[PDB]
């Protein structure tokens, strides 16, 4: 889990956690 | 473990306008809430998710809800396809929780009961139990009280009552009420009479039976 | 088409055991879960357990723990729920639920329901009574729900009340209907109380006459 | 619900201190931050500090570094501002922001705002003067003029005619008092109207007068 | 620190047309923006936020696009229910930034000002000082000029005007000129008066009056 | 690292379940990404992580796999959605595309 | 704003050192990196090499390895590309790319290509 492509960071205004019942890719 | 709450359990329009229910939680369920419906007995049916968008299919019924723990579903007119119950859901996990329910019906204006009495059968007098019936039909709303009297006095705890459900024509509920006893003490007494009181009626009605006639 | 069946159910002995059986036809069970949903007799709803697909996310409700269970057999598209130890206030109807939101819109399924009754007792057979002159018809001391009551074979069902059955201390069931009628209609065609009860083949059919 | 409501605003002479408060209904504050956003007479937004909860990472603006304070009460979910060295720059509406964003949406709460005011003046009523109108339609005006601090509430007939009306906004005079007027056209030959009158409203100290306006 | 600038400072366009405001910041911010709206007197709403997506119950004629270091927004089809101002803004930290602020007003044809002139009043004469006023009404655009003769002698640096926003219902706008003096200075002249300009009339208005009548 | 995708070759009418295969050299973690290409254009992405589906697409298209084997599935073929794709992987510095899949016609 | 423009190119004859170039016209390159592309007609694309910002990795592709020579240009964004010993099957269409993914999403900006014929 580390690559030099992908940006570690966050965003503390945001918190990512998917409803399970509901996939990601709702618009 | 999120406890819910609901708005009280009875409501009535009279064909108006502005119906509200309110819903209320616990802790922080973010906005995921669904309103179902059942009619008296067949299966739930889906209105609205996420506590605002209007299903596929499903008539106009404007519902704006907030979110953190207050949600509300109103009604704006009601036609006759709006009598039933209606339950809150939540979908947050692996899991649900429901409602209790609250149900809807509908005035029109007062009404006077008829009151009639049926002897019991002689056939069921041979079974061994005497059963004597008072019937109230055509009467609003359902509040209502009766009482048996067998030679004129009074008797509680061996009878019951039952009402059936709104009816969808005149608006009106039906009461028959069951008294049951021995057959020994039945010929004991000759006098029998079933009292009524309503509010629509300005003096109690009583319809009394005599046996042997 | 999509649909749903549920088989087993009935009538128990408290205690002992059963096994409640849900099919779905239509699709198949690759994503998401099934969940079961139980309804006392007049009263509200309430959850009762989950399944994910594969093998885990199984939860339970708050006062059905310890007992029952829920498992899926492999191949075919099958869930399965093994109860035991049942007592009182378990007799409910239970339905199969569905449930996922995705593209479009919302995609739910429900299932027919399936009837259980906890009861010590044993089927038996109703005994009618007719009442004296609208008129009325009496069914009493039958065992177990529902039992389906007409007159003249749906010919006259215009003017007709059926109160809901009352549960009576002894452990038995007892109802009954009436249907209004002119005041002069003497001489009538027929006036058959048709009855008819579903565990005990019973059909019996009486006559009134004032 | 959830609503929130600030207060202790007002009027404060150049230099010393002044606390306002935040407190909110319907939530428990132990999730995100609190932000304070002030707005300017005739400017756009500023945004001057944030707290988060259970105040840890506490960040100030550029501007007002040094003579604020912020805190949280530790008990109820109530938040703090204390100003000391207040200068003649800082007059303004002081709101009470809260957002957040969640995969359900966006959450975003504003206060109402608090007018809070520095100068060296006292407190005085209104005067109200008429303007006489005096061949086509006809022009009335009433004009108020010292008055501190605002705003003032205008309204003919008791509200009664509110059509043709105009209220221009306050402007502040040298001397450091304030002055408007407002107007109303009135049809060519409207003679022996009803009745006019200047109803005039102010909060700050309780003044209403009400006066006429004849040819 | 982090500084966000809005290039065209106001605009303006007639019903059902494109309009596009234009967003540029410095340094690096991701995807991360929300444009808000103040209507006056009140507080902002939210519109768009992560810089392309929409919140509920805003109208499908509002769009926004960019990203890295350049954003806009464009709407097309303006009803006359949008004039207000616009915001941009920026949380990529425990802090926020706003802009600068975009005006959208609307356009009509030209019109032509109405002229009116007061005299002061004695109540006002007895206290010590004296104002001179004179208004302006419905008259477009914005741009007007109003100058100040007393005794045929222009004066300069001791007036004031001031302007209303725009109607919503006929979009003029209004203007009054007030002129502050001592009372010596009052009784010392007898004539005074203002004359007005604009791109409208063809030839400039002159108003004056003496006093004592 | 050596990748292949086996179908070559599409017959589907309008409308039909179709699948492509994205059979890769070794164990890789979830890095992957697919790639369509129309003829005289420049590429364009359409799905990265192996499950994401990317912002402004049609939601018509859907990827899965782990671990070694990788796929894509369309629910239907669309006259439009006729083109090349191809498979790439993102881990480490360097990248490594693989072989083309025609859609082919009649 | 990002768009990356090639240029430099034209026809040659086997045996040559002709320059390519890929000056961004906006925002910087102190992030990560950027790439080569190529594709012949008639086949599919394949890995040219790829250059970090300052001294870094560059490995280059499989057919080419330790023989082509690639540099940056302190300041003045571009990134410079220089082959030797020209062969023939070396006619094709070049891009220029650069990919990064963040926590909000991707960013592909796809450069244009130029034609080089031996």
């Amino acid at each position: 889990n580390a690559n030099p492509n992908v940006d570690p960071n966050a965003n503390p205004n945001v918190d990512p956690n998917a409803n399970p019942n509901v996939d990601p890719n709702a618009n | 473990d999120i406890q819910m709450t609901q708005s009280p359990s009875t409501l009535s329009a009279s064909v108006g306008d502005r119906v509200t229910i309110t819903c209320r939680a616990s802790q922080f369920i973010s906005r995921w809430l669904a309103w179902y419906q059942q009619k008296p007995g067949k299966a739930p049916k889906l209105l609205i998710y996420k506590a605002s968008s209007l299903e596929s299919g499903v008539p106009s019924r404007f519902s704006g809800s907030g979110s953190e723990t207050h949600f509300t579903l109103t009604i704006s007119s009601l036609q006759p396809d709006d009598v039933a119950t209606y339950y809150c859901q939540e979908y947050t996990s692996y899991g649900r929780t429901f409602g209790q329910g609250t149900k809807v019906e509908i005035k029109r204006t007062v009404a006077a009961p008829s009151v009639f009495i049926f002897p019991p059968s002689d056939e069921q007098l041979k079974s061994g139990t005497a059963s004597v019936v008072c019937l109230l039909n055509n009467f609003y709303p359902r509040e209502a009280k009766v009482q048996w009297k067998v030679d004129n006095a009074l008797q509680s705890g061996n009878s019951q009552e039952s009402v059936t459900e709104q009816d969808s024509k005149d608006s009106t509920y039906s009461l028959s009420s069951t008294l049951t006893l021995s057959k020994a003490d039945y010929e004991k007494h000759k006098v029998y009479a079933c009292e009524v009181t309503h509010q629509g009626l300005s003096s109690p009605v009583t319809k009394s039976f005599n046996r042997g006639e | 088409q999509v649909k749903l069946v549920e088989s087993g159910g009935g009538v128990v002995q408290p205690g002992r055991s059963l096994r409640l059986s849900c099919e779905a036809s239509g699709f198949i069970f690759s994503t998401y879960g099934m969940h079961w949903v139980r309804q006392a007799p007049g009263k509200g709803l309430e959850w009762v357990a989950v399944i994910w697909f594969d093998g885990s996310n199984i939860y339970y409700a708050d006062s059905v723990k310890g007992r029952f269970t829920i498992s899926r057999d492999n191949s075919k598209n099958t869930v399965f729920m093994q109860m035991d130890s049942l007592r009182a206030e378990d007799t409910a109807v239970y339905y199969c639920h569905r449930n996922f939101y995705d593209g479009s819109g919302p995609f739910d399924y429900w299932g027919q329901g399936t009837l259980v009754t906890v009861s010590s007792a044993s089927t038996k057979g109703p005994s009618v009574f007719p009442l004296a002159p609208a008129l009325g018809c009496l069914v009493k001391d039958y065992f177990p729900e529902p039992v389906t009551v007409s007159w003249n074979s749906g010919a006259l069902t215009s003017g007709v009340h059926t109160f809901p059955a009352v549960l009576q201390s002894s452990g038995l069931y007892s109802l009954s209907s009436v249907v209004t009628v002119p005041s002069s209609s003497l001489g009538t065609q027929t006036y058959i109380c048709n009855v008819n009860h579903k565990p005990s083949n019973t059909k019996v059919d009486k006559k009134v006459e004032p």
